[PDB]
RNA sequence: CCGGCGCGCG
DNA sequence: TCGCGTCTCTCTAAAATTGCAGTCCCGCGCGCCGTAGGAC
DNA sequence: GTCCTAGGACTGCAATTTTAGAGAGACGCGA
């Protein structure tokens, strides 16, 4: 990694192998092939591992990274623990090379502790195969939590914040939401794991003259970070002296400092240094405030992959680096001519060497998303060994592809994208933008609509497909923490139109960005829109205001005004208000009075949607002991009503609403049934006046301490105390 | 605040109604 | 512009954020700018855990409080002597302006009255509070006041102890 | 501890420390006259609010 | 007026041997819980048909373990400060090695005559009695007179606790306080012992509460339905508990009183004990105390039936008391209302043939919802209820689609946007609570929030710029003329409104209405810029945001407001409000 | 080289569960109303001065922390809690 | 129809 | 022939740490994994 | 394969753990 971006899964693909080198002998103190493939470890539920001579099994890591046990794919994932405590230098990380070989010395102490190592094991956790995003940075993760490690309320309040120590290593942007926050990690773009288990990242080093120095970039392990002058700055800065008196922004001894050229040792010259994968896909990621950072990271990774995908017009350049590093596309591994292409397989031909290679076709992902694979390629082209052959499911041309380039404005239209709410076009809809495939697995005729309505696509087990569009209650974002529920669907008539008079597929709140503080998604709207016009793509690196000032401004309204001048679109670029234009209501014909933003951005749909969210219920199944109904929308369960809704009835004054649902909607069994009763026939709903299953289930209880709780009623009216039934 | 003196707080609370004779 | 941070113990970092978020952060202003993305994550939960634990405890404490007299009968009265506080108190004594009376005790304190006591030369307003009432597990509706929504007096049966606790630790 | 030192014994069980307030108040008899609205909501009855 | 008397009471109680054996009565007696092959209650067992019932009687019906020694409740023993410490005043390392190490008590009785100089606790065995007493004293009577003399164990603490006179015990420790206050750190914990020790025994002489309950002869057994871990610990007593009897052995005794303490109560003798999983054992103590207990979670909160959830979507043309219901989830919630709708009208023969057309989706199903919808109010709730305004009751109305259309001016109450949150709804049965949902939870009076009275249904965000937009004024000045200098007149705002309409003037520029009503016009407290006075008697003065003109002749006034058409048409707008409102009642 | 010496919710949540001079005051006050006054007016208004003062600065205090925030909240619902 | 672990949403 | 500080414990009054007990937002969704051990 | 089979963080508080205060019975030295 000293002059590329390296391989996101080369921690992994680096450690299995050290395991394999140095951790099987060290422990012991001879492998074979694994009979099955790796194909129909998962197609049957088995476990990809091989003989260890017959002392055991030893489970195989994927090429991508994972493993597969019973048939599930697994991620072993890194743990950061005590080697200034939370100085990084005294700090250690242990990868599945640590975790495998540890859990050999419990072995010898090998087939059935390695299969429960990875089924009970927290740092043992199913691969998220949602899009190729995830699949690649969940591998990457860094976790203070697991064996040995500090628990959430264990957690100090000085750990989880940002240490000087972690620039390079840990990215500060990317992070845990809720109780976990700032002890779930994330590595850097560059980072590396050095041999002593500290976190590296390479730096350019300016040496002086007298000194060979075949190699200028070297990687810093934390302990070392300190005592060198980091500087991030460039060199275009002159004035009447020379070049070494100009001073730059530099790093020394935990703080930011200003010194001349000539005083410092090292440079960060790299563009995604700093930040992992989830923040090295948002373009002008400069201009968003880094809150807003976080949670885009995290909206990336609940893309849902679409039955077409394309690319996007403005991007980082990182697309290309995930789509290769992630295996969803197909990859040559041997030099060669294509001779035949089809659905079902591509065949490759070289040096006397002829290959087959099936393609994945409709296979269902832990997510219930959908896999697909396009050939690439066509009959008689060369290929390298090494590129691509086939495009994956949201994966177009060697890009990750997870989302689409809509037409959109920024204006408020009638309430309906009020707050946080996205007012979409029927075009949308019947053009199929946003219709993505969704699999269920169940443990009938194969081809059949069943009736979770859907289609039966495969029999082993039962396989349905759900051809989903997008919907009222749908979840959209874009690469800017800009998300937003759709709340209304309307025809291209009635949307707003451009002057070309093309209808915009949506229509955004503009009084989002100022609270937000993202403005990089009105530079990427701008410049899609000017890119589709002018049928071009782009591929920006963060930061690009180290060349001059208001590089993005120039870059945005220089390739917005080329696309207004070749395809003569005066309100492209308007002189007056840059990225603005009046458009015209369309239910009226009347141009509304102010300019409006408009572009072409990239917008995702996300797994949060409604037909997974919907839930209703009349009455059913309850629980055993307790006597409530039960809990959660898949058992046909009821919604809780509790202590702090209780309060509310209690402030409302609501004594009548609050005893319905105390008694006889969640656990009076007698008064159940009758509610049950008279409801079909209507003839008026009597109070319970006994003690509900909750209360009874309490004074057992408290009868098995040796205690007696009894309920006595006094009469007003001549004094005689009854005894409640309980 | 009442005064820390003793006669000068028992007045206090005479004009401040807080407690008479 | 952005400004200035603060590293996590404190102390202010000694180099500004001289750009804005339209100009576009350098790479040194956004790691900089980091520093407060992690506070406002890691104090929401913390912000959530302490207040929700003391909303508890504030509506506990009053749980049982409800109005359930018309009045208990007291004579002690708060002395007065700022608007918004004085709304919606009852009269615990009556006022005078020379030889004629201006305020009646058991008298609800619109704001014409306040600003006519301003107005002239009242020093001390006496009046019926929480303070004042002849119980700590019930109040009546003198000494509690004007209703907080319903405009008039406070009714028989209302949980104002439930609201006085939402109240508070609502906004926490 | 206001809340610990209340007149109803089933308000301060289903307020903090259920053993220690259980254990002290089953050795002297203790009687809850139900009062409150927590206590009412327990049993399931109409809060007297 | 009298009040509406009610007195309704519930006391907590230490309970006798003989209550247990009445809530039995019915002894389990071994610890087999279920047959290995027939899967069938054991006999005499945990589960035993004819101890607990059929297999409703068996969540309520009692057992009890008959133990062959007393063990004494941890909870009065182990928990700080002591009770039967405090009562039989005795610290509490001394107790402990009594119940727990090999320690006998010296003169455990008084009220039976003795004849020995024991007194105290001796740790060492005392070699005399080993064998020179009971050999003198053969075995029969020796034994008949043993438990009066030297005893050990929990038996020695409850023969201690049968023959307390409490009033000797407040009389002694009376004394003993007046004698330390009559003569400074213990000085004064001495006194606030003795002040505890009277104040717990006084409160034994007024109730039915006897101290030897403190320590158990019967140890009542959970229904079998409320333990479909509890058990485990149940056959550990009944295991050591049936050896002991067995041997009729100190540390088989112990073993027994080590069991029932971690069935009642573990995590208090310093290490709890665990399973063979290294995992802690979970006691009736950890059940219902804490907040996932049965006070905090089963009682102070409960799921309840016939209500649902979906996600919110905003409807800006819903009204204030106005809500949309998914299709799906009205008819679940309102599934035995539709059922009465169907089979009343004739169109169901039975509930079961309404319930099998309610599963197919026939179109007249959708016709009975929408009349029993009617009238029929639901509330709606966010989750972090913060206040009571967190729940609020709406009309429900059916609308396309599978989420919950809510008005945009009630998110502020429930914190609610519309980015990904939810909200549950329920369907208040009774006529009573359907009642209290429509006049007192419904948003129309509930305007205002509790706290301090503000209103909470204020337009926000973009309806709060579109009035802003629309009241923001002319050009003024310069920016209204390049050049120093030196507008239509409309009859009625209608005129004006209509100009607008016809594109002939803009939302803000400037225009002359004439004014028949009184002054009402908020402005400047301004004298007039210039008066016109004319030599015919008509005067017009000229003020900033009006004209009058008056005469000396005449009692004619006539007024003329500059103002644009936005704050016309706000002005229209509350008015019609008013208007209509009191028109269409 | 050388070394150079240089110069809300938790504080509500404090003072609900228990000013500097207030706590000096009580102090004062304790050790003399009592020499001063014997049978109950020397605890009869002891208890009273102290809780008359006690209730107006806990008021205060509590005020004082929302009203830093922007927070209002009515003198009645703070007076229901400190009675 | 029972509990733990992991990942999420508001 | 006792008398005198006093040798050697000696028993308890009065702080001084110190080891537990108690607690630490609410409401939803999904997945995986248990239920172990040993002589046949 | 397996069939029965037996480690935060803060507050509260009583509980040691001394520190100290006096102090006395038998006494080796001594007047
Ligand atoms: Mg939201
Ligand atoms: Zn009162």
């Amino acid at each position: 990694g000293t002059s590329t971006i390296p391989g996101f899964n080369q921690i992994q693909f680096e450690g299995f192998y050290r395991f394999i080198d140095q951790g099987l002998i060290e422990e012991l103190s001879q492998l074979v092939e694994p009979l099955i493939k790796e194909r129909d470890a998962v197609y049957e539920s088995l476990t990809y591992s091989s003989e260890l001579y017959f002392i055991g099994n030893i489970p195989l890591m994927n090429s991508l990274g994972t493993f597969i046990v019973n048939g599930i794919y697994r991620v072993v994932i890194n743990q950061i623990l005590q080697s200034d405590m939370n100085h990084l230098k005294n700090k250690r990380i242990r990868s599945v090379a640590d975790l495998l070989q540890d859990q050999l010395g419990l072995a010898l102490a090998l087939t059935t502790t390695y299969e429960s190592f990875f089924g009970l094991h927290p740092l043992s956790q199913v691969l998220d195969r949602t899009n190729p995003l995830t699949q690649i940075v969940h591998g990457r993760k860094l976790s203070y939590l697991g064996p040995g490690g500090l628990t959430g309320r264990t957690a100090n309040f000085r750990i989880r914040d940002i240490h000087p120590s972690h620039y390079g290593r840990i990215c500060p942007i990317d992070t845990s939401e809720g109780i976990n926050v700032g002890l779930i990690g994330s590595l850097s773009i560059h980072a590396r794991i050095g041999d002593w288990g500290s976190l590296e990242s390479p730096f350019y080093e300016l040496v002086e003259k007298s000194k060979k120095a075949q190699i200028r970039m070297l990687f810093l392990s934390p302990s070392q970070d300190e005592y060198y002058m980091i500087a991030a700055g460039n060199s275009l800065a002159l004035n009447r002296g020379i070049q070494e008196e100009q001073v730059v922004p530099a790093r020394y001894r935990q703080e930011f400092l200003t010194i001349a050229w000539e005083e410092v040792h090292l440079r960060s010259i790299f563009p995604f240094q700093y930040f992992s994968i989830g923040a090295s896909l948002i373009p002008f990621i400069e201009h968003n405030d880094a809150n807003r950072a976080l949670m885009s990271s995290n909206m990336q990774r609940q893309a849902v992959p679409l039955s077409r995908s394309e690319k996007c017009i403005v991007g980082t350049g990182l697309e290309r680096q995930v789509a290769l590093d992630s295996g969803v596309p197909a990859i040559a591994e041997h030099e060669g001519k294509i001779l035949y292409t089809d659905t079902e397989k591509i065949i490759l031909s070289g040096n006397e060497n002829t290959l087959s290679i099936p393609l994945i076709m409709y296979q269902r992902s832990n997510k219930n998303t959908c896999m697909h694979q396009k050939p690439q390629v066509r009959r008689g082209k060369c290929i390298k060994k090494g590129q691509i052959l086939a495009d994956g499911a949201a994966t177009v041309g060697g890009e990750l592809a997870l989302g689409k380039n809509v037409l959109v404005a920024y204006m408020p239209w009638e309430g309906y994208n009020f707050e946080d709410a996205v007012l979409i076009s029927e075009c949308l809809v019947y053009g199929d933008i946003y219709t993505s495939f969704h699999i269920r697995k169940y443990e009938v005729m194969l081809g059949s609509w069943v009736e979770g309505r859907g289609r039966v696509i495969d029999v082993r087990r039962v396989y349905i497909s759900q051809k989903r569009e997008i919907k009222v209650g749908d979840k959209v974002a874009g690469r800017h923490g800009n998300k937003g529920i759709i709340s209304k669907i309307l025809p291209r008539q009635d949307m707003p139109y451009l002057q070309d008079g093309r209808p915009v597929d949506m229509v955004f709140n503009p009084l989002g960005v100022p609270s937000r503080m993202n403005v990089g998604q009105i530079f990427e709207c701008s410049l899609g829109l000017a890119g589709s016009l002018l049928d071009r793509h782009y591929r920006i690196a963060p930061f690009d205001e180290r060349y001059e000032q208001e590089a993005s401004r120039k870059l945005v309204f220089s390739e917005l005004y080329e696309a207004s001048k070749q395809t003569a679109n005066p309100w492209v670029f308007e002189p007056e208000y840059p990225g603005k234009s009046r458009i015209f209501d369309g239910r009226t014909g009347d141009p509304f009075e102010q300019p409006v933003i408009i572009g072409k951005p990239y917008i995702l749909k996300l797994i949060h949607q409604v037909d997974d969210k919907i839930h209703g219920r009349s009455s059913g199944h309850y629980a055993l002991v307790t006597q409530q109904p039960l809990r959660g929308r898949s058992k046909q369960g009821g919604q809780r009503v509790g202590e702090m809704e209780v309060w509310a009835l209690e402030g409302f004054g609501v004594a009548h609403i609050l005893q319905e649902m105390l008694t006889y909607k969640s656990d009076h069994i007698r008064a159940r049934q009758e509610v049950l009763g008279t409801t079909i026939i209507g003839g008026t709903i009597p109070k319970p006046e006994d003690a509900p299953e909750s209360f009874r289930l309490l004074v057992r209880e408290l009868r098995s301490l040796a205690l007696e709780l009894n309920h006595f009623l006094v009469s007003e009216k001549n004094f005689q105390i009854n005894r409640k039934e309980v | 605040w009442f005064p820390e003196e003793p006669f000068e707080a028992f007045k206090e609370m005479r004009e401040r109604k807080v407690f008479d004779v | 512009m952005r400004g200035l941070m603060s590293d996590p113990q404190g102390q202010m970092i000694d180099l500004p954020i001289q750009s804005n978020l339209r100009e576009g952060l350098s790479l040194t202003e956004y790691i900089i700018s980091c520093y407060g993305a992690r506070k406002g994550v890691v104090d929401t939960a913390v912000r959530t855990s302490d207040a929700g634990y003391l909303t508890r405890r504030l509506v506990e404490v009053v749980q049982h409080i409800v109005v359930r007299r018309t009045d208990c009968g007291t004579i002690r009265g708060i002395s007065v002597s700022f608007i918004q506080t004085l709304i919606g108190r009852v009269l615990a004594d009556d006022i005078y302006i020379g030889s004629r009376c201006v305020a009646f005790r058991n008298q609800d304190l619109g704001i014409g009255l306040v600003n006519r006591f301003i107005t002239f030369g009242t020093q001390s307003i006496s009046i019926r509070t929480p303070f004042t009432c002849r119980s700590t597990s019930w109040i009546c509706r003198l000494c509690y006041g004007r209703s907080p929504t319903h405009g008039d007096l406070v009714e028989l049966g209302e949980a104002v102890g439930i609201i006085a606790g939402q109240s508070i630790g609502e906004p926490g | 501890r206001a809340s610990l030192n209340t007149q109803s014994f089933i308000s301060e069980a289903s307020f903090q420390e259920t053993a220690r307030v259980l254990a002290k108040a089953a050795l002297r008899g203790r009687i809850d006259w139900l009062k409150g609205l927590k206590e009412n909501v327990v049993l399931g009855g109409v809060i007297p609010a | 007026m009298i009040d509406r008397y009610k007195h309704q009471q519930l006391r907590i109680g230490l309970v006798s041997p003989q209550q247990i054996s009445a809530w039995a009565t019915g002894e389990v007696t071994k610890p087999y819980t279920f047959h290995y092959k027939t899967n069938k209650p054991e006999k005499d067992g945990l589960f035993c048909e004819r101890i607990f019932g059929p297999i409703r009687i068996r969540r309520y019906q009692m057992g009890y373990i008959k133990l062959t020694c007393p063990v004494t409740h941890v909870w009065y023993l182990k928990r700080l400060p002591s009770y039967i410490a405090n009562l039989l005043d005795k610290p509490l390392k001394e107790l402990e090695g009594l119940v727990y190490c090999d320690f006998s008590f010296a003169r455990p009785i008084t009220k039976k005559p003795t004849f020995l100089r024991l007194r105290g606790s001796f740790e060492y065995e005392i070699q005399s009695w080993k064998y020179s007493i009971p050999l003198f004293f053969t075995t029969q009577g020796f034994e008949i007179f043993r438990n009066r003399e030297i005893s050990t164990g929990a038996g020695a603490i409850r023969e201690q606790l049968a023959d307390l006179d409490l009033r000797i015990i407040i009389e002694n420790s009376l004394v003993e306080w007046k004698q330390l206050g009559e003569e400074d750190r213990k000085i004064v914990r001495r006194k606030d012992f003795l002040v505890r020790r009277m104040e717990l025994a006084k409160h034994f002489i007024r109730t039915n509460i006897e101290p030897e309950w403190m320590v158990l002869c019967l140890l009542p057994v959970l229904p079998p339905e409320l333990r479909p871990d509890i058990n485990e610990l149940y056959r550990r007593v009944i295991y050591r508990n049936n050896t002991l009897t067995d041997l009729l052995v100190m540390c088989q005794e112990k073993l027994v009183q080590e069991a029932v303490d971690t069935l009642l109560d573990n995590g208090i003798r310093g290490q709890p004990m665990r399973d063979g999983h290294n995992k802690v054992y979970k006691s009736f103590s950890d059940v219902i105390e804490g907040k996932e207990g049965r006070f905090r979670e089963t009682l102070l909160g409960k799921r309840v039936d016939y209500s649902g959830r979906s996600v919110i979507v905003v409807g800006p043309s819903l009204s204030l008391h106005r809500c949309g219901l998914p299709r799906e989830i009205a008819i679940e919630l309102f599934q035995t209302f539709v059922i009465r709708g169907l089979i009343r009208q004739h169109l169901a023969s039975n509930i079961g043939v309404a319930k099998s057309q309610i599963r197919e989706k026939k179109p007249i199903v959708w016709e009975i919802l929408q009349e029993v919808m009617q009238g029929h109010p639901v509330l709606l709730n966010r989750a972090p209820t913060l206040h009571r305004l967190g729940i609020q009751s709406f009309q429900p109305i059916l609308v396309e689609g599978r989420t919950i259309c809510l008005h945009p001016l009630v998110c502020k109450g429930f914190n609610a946007d519309f980015d990904g949150d939810q909200m549950a709804v329920h369907v208040p049965l009774s006529l009573e609570a359907q009642a209290e949902a429509r006049l007192l939870m419904f948003s129309h009076m509930n305007l205002l929030s509790p706290a301090i009275g503000d209103p909470i249904s204020v337009p926000t965000q973009d309806m709060l710029i579109g009035l802003y937009v629309l009241t923001s004024g002319t050009r003024r000045g310069i920016c209204a003329n390049r050049y120093n200098p030196c507008e239509p007149f409309f009859c009625n705002s209608y005129d004006a409104i209509g100009a607008y309409r016809q594109k002939r003037i803009n939302l803000d520029s400037p225009l002359w209405l004439r004014w028949q009503l009184d002054q009402r016009v908020i402005a400047s407290k301004e004298v007039p810029i210039e008066v016109h006075y004319e030599s015919f008697g008509n005067y017009h003065e000229i003020y900033a945001h009006y004209l009058i003109v008056r005469s000396v002749k005449k009692e004619t006034l006539y007024i003329y407001i500059r103002t644009t058409v936005g704050h016309i048409s706000f002005y229209r707008e509350i008015e019609e409000a008013i208007q209509g409102f009191s028109q269409a009642c | 080289l050388v070394t150079f010496i240089y110069e809300g919710l938790p504080k509500v949540e404090q003072v609900l569960e228990v000013s500097l001079n207030l706590e000096k005051r009580i102090k004062g006050w304790n050790r003399c109303i009592t020499r001063i006054l014997g049978i109950p007016w020397g605890f009869l208004i002891g208890a009273e001065l102290t809780i008359v003062q006690s209730r107006i600065s806990l008021v205060n205090k509590i005020q004082k922390v929302y009203r830093s925030q922007g927070v209002q909240i009515h003198n009645r619902h703070i007076e229901i809690i400190v009675r």
